[PDB]
RNA sequence: UUCAUCUAGACAGCCGGACGGUGGCCAUGGAAGUCGGAAUCCGCUAAGGAGUGUGUAACAACUCACCGGCCGAAUGAACUA
């Protein structure tokens, strides 16, 4: 009984969910497609929940439902005969990863030109090159790290530098309670395919320089039910 | 520009009276200000909080009967960003924060007029 | 001196390079060093040790119960021969 | 003996290395009071002061342990001595803490 | 005003276990909760004698029942740590239940009328045997703030006219509490021997009708409630022009004692006689007698003044538990370990008439307000309502 | 030991007036030297705030310290002038009034100490 | 700062200390802090000088009235005390 | 510098006296020793189904 | 204390006053202000004594009420 | 031995989310989930505590609790000998 590892216990007030979500995913996903009229698949690989809440406030008569792919698979049936309706295999196949699936009894066109005109900004999301280039100074740094004048930020908390010494791996020292260092560091170029570290530089200097559009990928009608295929960002 | 100097109960000095000024007669209530920053400018208004509008509604403590339109009409008064369908569920978001206070809504505890609201025996206008 | 002192150098200046990854090794190796500690030790301090460890036990037993428990008489008869509370006693000797 | 002599020691040393609050200056007396509470400073060196009651229990128990007529006799006493001092020792968790 | 009552009820069946606390509505006669040895209550149609509003929530022994004096709420403590408050009309459970206490409950008691700011309900000061007295917003349902000065059980609480708390535990001492000094404690009062047992004072009667005389017209407003219940309570406390209330206390040394809390922090006089120990006092609801009732088959007769000796009431054969009082000051009714109820005239000194009909040992007895009842209960399960 | 129903009774029991006379008359006796009782051994002579509560020495000084003002605080603030003056006064007469470089005195011989002993 | 800090310096061959002391508010004085009481307790003890800095400008976050209010709430400890004032920059 | 080693060989005082002390305790112990749930059938067995069939 | 009226091992040892386990004494009980019927204080009450204070400094001792 | 999780994907790792009324109310020089006292509610949710810890003068930032993506089959806790 020993030479194991001890779980780390601790004493919160939530608690897991279990098979009763999803069995409560499965009935919602069921019952709405009986209700509404047309059922689209929404990509939404890494989001903010504030721009999610202004998605789903775009519309309160619309539903939007997220959960686990292999849930949302089997509400809608993945092989040709576990299937609630018919040819909806054909649109469950096209759920790639985190999958918001949407339905409404609005028009085509408005949901396909709402979702290619809405963007927003968002951090660059490691594995995705950023359009942005920054030289730090090398002088003391600030909280923003070089993207507005000095004279407006104050220096970042000397509670940072240990982080970003041994984390970033920036060559890091402080004076009195001012972080420091001796030469500009460059973090990224344009068109450089992102790694973790530097992601997480750009997202504590605080930089939103990247265009969230979310992407759709399929559509499905209740009526004539049939699928259509519409790669649009 | 924008900042928040809610801080009540650049030319930092003229800012003291044009913040006052935004609190004549009412409030005498620590209120969030929002202070739209031009050149040397403060233009300085209050930003609505459901505390503090509840408060105005009504060591010190609390007991309001607060008669269930006060509460309405501070919901649309902040139904503007709200992140919530119905007047009927933002009534419940401030009826919590008076719980939180601990006011007593129309003569009962608010939790029970939320009973109320979800049971289908409090009615609310859309 | 003068005042807390030693906070101003950590804000100045700053605890060392080599801080944080000891500690959290140490917190790692701790569990090891306790097993350590049991099987050697002899004698009052591997006795003194299991009595600590014991109390430990005890008491995050009961914090656990805490957490997850804070998630016909009447009331004056209630609380309610003529032998003395120490009949037969050991028996002493003259001697 | 040496148990007693051991808290009276260590006693001793708070007391006679702690400053008098009173009969120091008025302006540290009174910049000690509004830090650290005078009335709660004097009370607990107060009740140090009277646990530095080690004293009697020891000399009790040493002249109980002169007509000690047995071993099990003499190490009830002797345990029963310690134990006293624990128990005052015990009593005693949250003054030190503030000192 | 008030006549002797002669004629029983039916052997009224319901909650079928041991009964343990009993008391009729302030507004009338006709309405009665009955807190029994199961985990359940029960209100009672005495017009009818019919069981209604049979009332569950409780997991253990419900101990203690009170109504609040404006009659819109029950409460109910029981042997599991926990307070319930009851709609008499839906009968249902009002809200949560207002735990927080450690142990069982003992006593209860409501912030009187004349003192509760108008449109606000009166709050729920509850003892408990852990050592803590709590105060409850009974309309927010949650603990204002504690008392925990006691060591061990407190078994009384009462609050006065002024603004105070009087409670009595078994650390042998009477504790007074300033509830406008944020429940900070003022006054000790240690003279007791023993461990104490019913603290009673002498406007409880007011404070606990709260403007419902023998009448039971309803006020119309509770601004009008407050002025009314106010008068009835200074018709008493201003006896000779400056408002005192007397407190009493029993404990099991045999022994009353008389205290002024306020004007004084020793006692007047220390009543004795009694030869085995005191259970239950009771003043008159005029202020004007005190009766003890003892364990030595006895009941004992004083003047709330100084305390003097007036006569003894005897004729039971067992422990005598408790006594209630007419509202006209005549007559006294008392309970005991033997089956019998008692009534007994107070002028002429002298028993009335004895009413056997239970068959076992009676824990409760309750008079009415206007006196047209009187509801008993105990061991056999069988509540009764002796009416003329 | 038997049962009894002797025990778990008052044993020693006395009436309050002849308690307090039997008071007066011995605090009258017993205060006068000349004066001798007679048996002494068939006579009873037995018959003859805190702040802590409020402040739990960690609200006062710790790191929780929930103390930020005094309540040893005097008003009309020339007062406290008033009396740091007269504390600064009685401090300089203290010091004058009982008013070390590096030598000793001898020891007190043994024989001072000859009628003090077990 | 939150006490008293020192420091030493020598003027004329002779030792002097300057105390720099956390602050004071206006505050009508039968209720203050122990922040502000280490302040008061030590310009009202020590034999000292005392230099009253008033920063005459809008910076400070705090008005010219409300500093020559606390200034005047505060001159009954300098009967004694050699008082000078700084102007650190209608 | 390694100590000293307690030593394995029983010396017979020490037998034959721990011999009459078990002999006292177990009397000792019957002195005082004047003052089921069937655990069922456990799982991992693979024919566990089939005992719930002969009881009719 | 105020006597020792029963040592269970031979009663001379009551007359020596030898307080061992079981002995029974008087004590005094004025300080808990008990009274009798008719307002009489009682002073005076047997106790029985619990431990063995030959080997313990302490007299422990409980009350017979 | 017992109880639980698991191809509607378990355990471990990385990555992302971890919201909104709200800087909830008292308090204070200041305390915004995290010096303290007492409430501990609703909303939108896949899930997200009027907040598990580090931290800040206060914010910030990080973290867990909880959810999801990648990974692809066993795993965890309490007990007994």
């Amino acid at each position: 009984p020993r030479s194991k590892r001890s779980k780390l216990v601790t004493l919160a007030q939530t608690d897991k969910k279990g098979r009763e979500n999803k069995e409560r995913i499965f009935d919602e996903v069921r019952e709405a497609l009986d209700t509404y009229r047309y059922v689209w698949v929404l990509h939404l690989d890494d989001v903010r929940t504030p721009v999610l809440q202004e998605i789903r406030t775009s519309w309160a008569g619309s539903k939007l439902i997220m959960g686990k792919r292999k849930v949302l698979q089997k509400a809608l049936g993945e092989k040709r005969e576990e299937e609630y309706k018919e040819n909806l295999y054909q649109l469950s196949k096209l759920c790639s990863g985190v999958t918001g699936l949407l339905f409404t009894d609005e028009d085509v066109n408005t949901v396909k030109e709402y979702f290619k005109s809405y963007v927003r900004s968002d951090y660059s999301r490691p594995n995705t090159k950023a359009p942005l280039t920054f030289t730090i100074p090398e002088g003391i740094v600030y909280s923003r790290g070089g993207q507005i004048p000095a004279e407006e930020d104050v220096p970042m908390i000397h509670s940072l530098e240990p982080t970003m010494r041994n984390k970033f791996e920036i060559p890091t020292k402080i004076k009195a309670g001012k972080i420091t260092i001796d030469s500009p560091y460059l973090v990224c170029t344009e068109g450089e395919k992102l790694d973790v570290r530097q992601a997480l530089i750009l997202k504590q200097f605080g930089i939103a320089a990247s265009e969230f559009k979310v992407k759709v990928s399929a559509y499905y009608d209740n009526d004539s039910s049939t699928v259509e295929s519409t790669n649009i960002n | 520009k924008y900042l928040y100097l809610r801080a009540v109960g650049l030319s930092p000095k003229k800012v003291g009276e044009d913040i006052a000024k935004a609190t004549k007669e009412f409030k005498g209530i620590k209120v969030t200000v929002q202070l739209k920053i031009q050149n040397r400018q403060a233009a300085a208004s209050v930003v609505p909080s459901a505390s503090s509008l509840v408060i105005t509604a009504l060591n010190v403590k609390h007991s309001g009967n607060i008669q269930l339109d006060e509460i309405i009409e501070i919901a649309r008064q902040m139904r503007d960003k709200s992140f919530g369908r119905t007047l009927a569920s933002v009534t419940k978001e401030i009826l919590g924060t008076a719980q939180s206070v601990g006011c007593r809504v129309d003569f009962k505890n608010p939790h029970d007029i939320i009973e109320g609201i979800n049971a289908g025996e409090i009615e609310i206008p859309e | 001196p003068q005042n807390d002192y030693i906070e101003r150098h950590i804000k100045q200046h700053g605890k060392r390079l080599d801080h944080e990854e000891r500690k959290r090794k140490r917190e790692a190796r701790e569990s090891h060093k306790i097993s350590e500690r049991a099987q050697k030790l002899t004698g009052w301090k591997g006795k003194q040790f299991a009595k600590k460890r014991y109390a430990e036990k005890v008491s995050m037993r009961k914090k656990i119960k805490a957490h997850e428990q804070s998630k016909a008489l009447p009331t004056y008869l209630l609380d309610r021969k003529f032998s003395v509370p120490l009949p037969k006693v050991r028996g002493i000797s003259e001697e | 003996k040496y148990t007693g002599e051991g808290f009276v020691e260590k006693f001793e040393d708070i007391l006679k290395g702690f400053p008098n609050i009173n009969d120091v200056h008025p302006f540290h007396r009174d910049l000690m009071d509004t830090l650290y509470e005078k009335n709660h400073y004097k009370i607990s060196l107060a009740a140090i002061s009277r646990a530095k009651l080690v004293e009697q229990v020891a000399r009790d128990y040493v002249r109980l342990l002169k007509f000690g007529q047995s071993l099990f006799q003499c190490k009830q006493l002797k345990r029963a001595a310690l134990g006293r001092m624990a128990t005052i020792v015990k009593k005693l968790r949250d003054p030190l803490a503030y000192l | 005003k008030v006549k002797p009552v002669t004629r029983s009820s039916s052997a009224i069946a319901g909650h079928g276990s041991t009964i343990l606390c009993s008391a009729f509505a302030p507004h009338t006669s006709s309405r009665m909760v009955t807190g029994a040895g199961d985990n359940t209550a029960r209100i009672w149609d005495c017009d009818t004698q019919t069981p209604m509003h049979t009332l569950k929530g409780h997991y253990n022994w419900v101990l203690c029942v009170s109504w609040s004096p404006d009659g819109e709420v029950i409460a109910t403590g029981s042997m599991d740590n926990t307070i319930r408050l009851w709609d008499p009309k839906s009968g249902q459970c009002l809200g949560d239940a207002l735990r927080g206490h450690s142990k069982w409950i003992t006593s209860l008691s409501w912030e009187p009328i004349h003192l509760v700011k108008p449109g606000s309900k009166p709050r729920l000061a509850s003892s408990s045997k852990d050592g803590t007295i709590k105060i409850w917003d009974t309309v927010s349902r949650v603990c204002q703030y504690t008392m925990s000065g006691h060591t061990n059980s407190v078994s009384c609480v009462k609050w006065g006219g002024q603004g105070l708390l009087y409670s009595g535990s078994h650390d042998r001492t009477v504790r007074v509490w300033d509830i406008n000094s944020q429940g900070r404690c003022i006054n000790i009062l240690k003279s007791h021997a023993h461990w104490v047992n019913h603290l009673s004072l002498s406007t409880d009667y007011a404070l606990r009708i709260g403007a419902f005389d023998h009448t039971g017209k309803k006020p119309s407003t509770p601004e009008e409630a407050q002025k009314k219940a106010l008068e009835n309570y200074e018709k008493i406390c201003k006896k000779n022009g400056n408002s005192e209330e007397m407190m009493v206390t029993a404990s099991d040394d045999y022994t009353m004692f008389l205290w002024n809390p306020l004007k004084s922090t020793k006692p007047i006089a220390r009543m004795t006689g009694h030869q085995k120990l005191v259970n239950h006092v009771a003043f008159s609801p005029d202020g004007r007698y005190i009766v003890s009732a003892s364990f030595d088959n006895s009941i004992k007769l004083w003047d709330g003044r100084d305390g003097k000796f007036i006569s003894t009431f005897r004729g039971h054969v067992a422990s005598v538990y408790q006594v209630a009082w007419s509202s006209d000051c005549r007559l006294l009714v008392s309970c005991s370990k033997d089956t019998t109820l008692k009534v007994w005239d107070v002028r002429t000194r002298k028993l009335s008439v004895d009413l056997p009909g239970h068959k076992d040992e009676v824990y409760t007895v309750d008079w009415s307000v206007d006196g047209k009842r009187v509801c008993s209960g105990g061991k056999d399960k069988m509540v009764r309502l002796w009416t003329h | 030991v038997q049962p009894d129903r002797r025990w778990f009774g008052n044993t020693r029991v006395i009436s309050q007036d002849a308690l307090q006379h039997f008071r007066s008359a011995l605090g009258e006796t017993q205060k006068d030297t000349y004066q001798v009782l007679l048996r002494r051994n068939k006579l009873p002579m037995s018959l003859l705030a805190r702040i802590l509560d409020t402040e739990s020495y960690a609200d006062a000084f710790g790191p929780k310290a929930q103390r930020k003002r005094p309540r040893l605080a005097a008003s009309n603030l020339e007062d406290l002038v008033k009396a740091t003056n007269e504390d600064i006064t009685k401090y300089e007469e203290k010091q004058v009034l009982d008013a070390e470089n590096g030598w000793t005195s001898a020891a007190k011989e043994a024989i001072f100490s000859k009628g003090q002993s077990k | 700062t939150k006490s008293l800090y020192v420091g030493h310096f020598d003027y004329k061959y002779l030792r002097f200390q300057a105390i720099d002391t956390p602050g004071i508010l206006d505050r009508p004085t039968e209720e203050m802090n122990n922040i502000e009481m280490q302040s008061i307790y030590a310009i009202a003890h020590l034999r000292s000088c005392v230099l009253y800095f008033m920063d005459l400008s809008e910076q400070c976050g705090f008005t010219i009235e409300a500093q020559v209010k606390l200034f005047h709430s505060i001159k009954p400890l300098f009967a004694n005390k050699s008082v000078m004032v700084v102007i650190n920059t209608d | 510098r390694v100590r000293k080693r307690q030593s394995r060989r029983t010396s017979t005082k020490l037998k034959e006296g721990i011999k009459k002390k078990a002999s006292a305790h177990r009397k000792k112990e019957k002195k005082m020793a004047k003052k089921k749930k069937d655990p069922g059938i456990p799982s991992n067995f693979p024919y566990k189904a089939k005992i719930l069939e002969e009881i009719e | 204390i105020l006597a020792v009226k029963k040592n269970p091992q031979s009663p001379m040892y009551t007359q020596l006053g030898v307080l061992t386990k079981g002995t029974i004494i008087e004590v005094n009980v004025s300080e808990l202000g008990m009274v009798t019927a008719g307002g009489k204080v009682v002073w005076g009450k047997y106790a029985q004594v619990t431990n063995e204070p030959d080997r313990d400094g302490c007299v422990n001792a409980v009350l017979l009420v």
